[PDB]
């Protein structure tokens, strides 16, 4: 592989409990004046594993919705849901 | 630093 920008479009759905999780964490990071969010964690038996997130993926858009244009109420709004809409940017492993 | 962190 090389240097180019790869993204990957993921719809996961589940069941809407409070028990069926989609594994996985996000975080905001900011360096120099620009935010950015990434795939913090991935649940090794989880769906969002199943569904081939990653560790290090950037996330770019939530459900049609740019990542810096999210707060921590519409995160915790569409991270409730029983589906989740998630654009990354992915990269080669090696 | 990370400003915060959720999971789901
Ligand atoms: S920060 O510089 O202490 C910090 C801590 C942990 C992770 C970080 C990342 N990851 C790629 C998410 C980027 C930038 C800073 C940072
Ligand atoms: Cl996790
Ligand atoms: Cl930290
Ligand atoms: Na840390």
């Amino acid at each position: 592989g090389a240097m180019g920008k790869v993204t990957h479009s993921i719809h996961i759905e589940k069941s809407d409990t409070a028990a069926d999780t989609y594994g996985f964490s996000l975080s905001s990071v900011e360096e120099d004046g620009i935010r950015r969010l990434y795939v913090n964690s991935v649940k090794e038996t989880g769906l969002a594993s199943k569904k081939g997130l990653k560790a290090g993926d950037e996330i770019l858009e939530i459900n049609n919705r740019a990542a810096d244009a999210l707060n921590s109420s519409m995160l915790k709004d569409f991270l409730s849901q029983p589906s989740l809409g998630l654009l990354v940017r992915t990269y080669p492993e090696l | 630093t990370k400003q915060e962190e959720f999971y789901a």
